[PDB]
């Protein structure tokens, strides 16, 4: 009689979701949608807008250095031929 | 940014420093969309 008045009352509820639960904390059905991954996400192609920046920041850098050069304003003929010896032997 | 366009109504014909301006209205845009990417990127992990 003890049994059946437990389990109408909830009290074998209860005590199942305290033991297995609380003494638990890992965590449950957390990958959960199979379609989760469905759309394409941001972490997918994160690395082409990281090129992307990186390809901008790049060219700012490149741009500001040619305006100095304008502003500071082919080295020579017969050592344009020593970059091309030196870069043969090597 | 900020500074230098208090330093454009003073100090006319420097001509360089609209210039040292406007590029760094720009570079915060670059450092916002980096910022955004790492913050929607990381918040799946």
């Amino acid at each position: 009689l003890a049994v059946l008045k437990l389990s109408e009352q909830g009290v074998l509820d209860k005590l199942k979701n305290k033991w297995w639960y609380d003494k638990g904390e890992c965590g449950a059905k957390d990958s959960g949608s199979k379609e989760k991954t469905s759309a394409l996400s941001l972490s997918n192609v994160a690395g082409v807008f990281y090129i992307l920046v990186g390809g901008l920041g790049l060219a700012m850098l490149v741009a500001l250095i040619e305006f100095c050069y304008k502003s500071r304003a082919l080295f020579d003929r017969g050592v344009q031929m020593l970059l091309t010896t030196v870069g043969a032997f090597a | 940014g900020g500074l230098c366009i208090a330093a454009s109504e003073f100090y006319k014909t420097r001509h360089n420093i609209i210039l040292s301006a406007g590029i760094f209205f720009v570079s915060a845009g670059l450092s916002n969309i980096i910022g955004i990417i790492v913050y929607i990127s990381a918040n799946a992990g």
